[PDB]
């Protein structure tokens, strides 16, 4: 069984000038955080170790993108840090890396904003992300499936009950996940890039995820 | 892998 | 309106020396024409402005027709079949260099379009959806085709309720295709632009010409 | 973009 009153409390059980090395100094700390969040996620802490380490080596960027970019939903143009630390857009552009920003800015922050997503929501759209059964080396793929489909079924009975004037809203909020997607991927060339440069420092956590597997 | 591995229990 | 029943004609109207990746990528110079039949078929995008309906194309297609070729190779084993009548096998792509990409085509699409079925309504509303992709940068107006996506959207949640009403789960599994769709995309790009720049691989016009940079 | 402008042409 997968409540989502438990996935919800997942969610507040854990809620808190190079503008750049700050954002990477928030996403090392909260890489701890996304640890402790994932444990409260019905099943996970069940599942076989290694398979916990490989779910969450292959979700923690994007993870973490969904939850710092929810928290900014109230931000005009820009994202609120798990820090407290606002970073707005103009700032994101004067180091480098406007283009980017705008992309979560508009993809992800303001559509979040625009349909007010709740956080029952998020955080079933990072479950849903977190059990992700393409991830390689599973021991056995069939049962993330599984927790997955688990997920979304609830989901979608709490869309359906809590916002039944809007039959669209599940759709649409798994229509996000291919935007989360490549914001992730884009975001950690820029990671791996800052790492060869060596400019930017870079903390433990987040540094082992840029490690090779194994 | 060495943090997440500790983290995780 | 967008009816399924479009979608699917738009489908069915357009269906068709040994360096393996050559021929996969004179089959993709191909199908690019194919895929403009294609666009123009489904409803309403043909009303769009002509620059919207470049950015769509131009942001999409690479999603658009690896979703058409993993759906044709359903039935072929530890493979893909490509619109001149070629079968690869993983083992030939292996060999070429480009064997986990491969497998990644195989293990996340095609072999999970096979376990489900989708059948080729299925397949084209989730190429509408991609095609309506509301994200696009430049489009002169993301909400008229964030309303077109959402059509093509409610029309498949029907169509999956009706005709598979035993399977409550169906319309979501579809759409969380999408996710790997995007990945395989983008790192099918990132080999072609490899290919492009070590100039070993014979790239034809049309693929050519999307893998320039925007105006 | 020659191309496929071309082709939309109708
Ligand atoms: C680490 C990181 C880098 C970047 C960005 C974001 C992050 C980044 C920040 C947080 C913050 C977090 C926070 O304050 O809540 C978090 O939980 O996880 C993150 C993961 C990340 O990849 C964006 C896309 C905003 C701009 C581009 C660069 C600078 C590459
Ligand atoms: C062009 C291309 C390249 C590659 C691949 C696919 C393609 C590729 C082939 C077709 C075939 C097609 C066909 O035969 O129906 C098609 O419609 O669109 C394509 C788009 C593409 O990006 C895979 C991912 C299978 C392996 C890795 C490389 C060699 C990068």
């Amino acid at each position: 069984d997968m409540p989502v009153e438990r996935i919800l409390e997942a969610e507040l059980a854990v809620e808190p000038n190079d503008p750049v090395t700050n954002i990477c100094q928030a996403a090392d700390k909260q890489l701890f955080t996304l640890v402790e969040w994932a444990k409260r996620i019905p099943h996970f802490s069940e599942l076989p170790l290694d398979d916990q380490v490989i779910l969450l080596r292959a979700g923690w960027n994007e993870l973490l993108i969904a939850s710092f970019s929810h928290r900014s939903i109230a931000v005009k143009d820009g994202i609120l840090l798990a820090t407290g630390l606002h970073v707005h857009r103009n700032s994101a552009h004067s180091a480098g890396v406007g283009a980017i920003f705008d992309r979560v800015l508009t993809e992800l922050v303001s559509k979040m904003r625009d349909m007010q997503m709740d956080k029952t929501e998020l955080g079933c759209l990072r479950a849903i992300v977190l059990f992700n059964p393409d991830s390689k080396g599973l021991s056995n793929p069939a049962e993330v499936e599984a927790l997955r489909e688990k997920v979304y079924a609830s989901l979608e009975a709490y869309c359906k009950h809590k916002y039944p004037e809007q039959p669209g809203r599940f759709a649409k909020l798994l229509l996000r996940l291919p935007a989360l997607r490549s914001i992730g991927l884009k975001c950690l060339e820029h990671l791996f890039f800052f790492k060869l440069i060596g400019d930017t420092p870079i903390d433990t956590f987040l540094m082992e995820m840029l490690e090779a597997p194994h | 892998h060495k943090i997440l591995h500790r983290l995780l229990q």
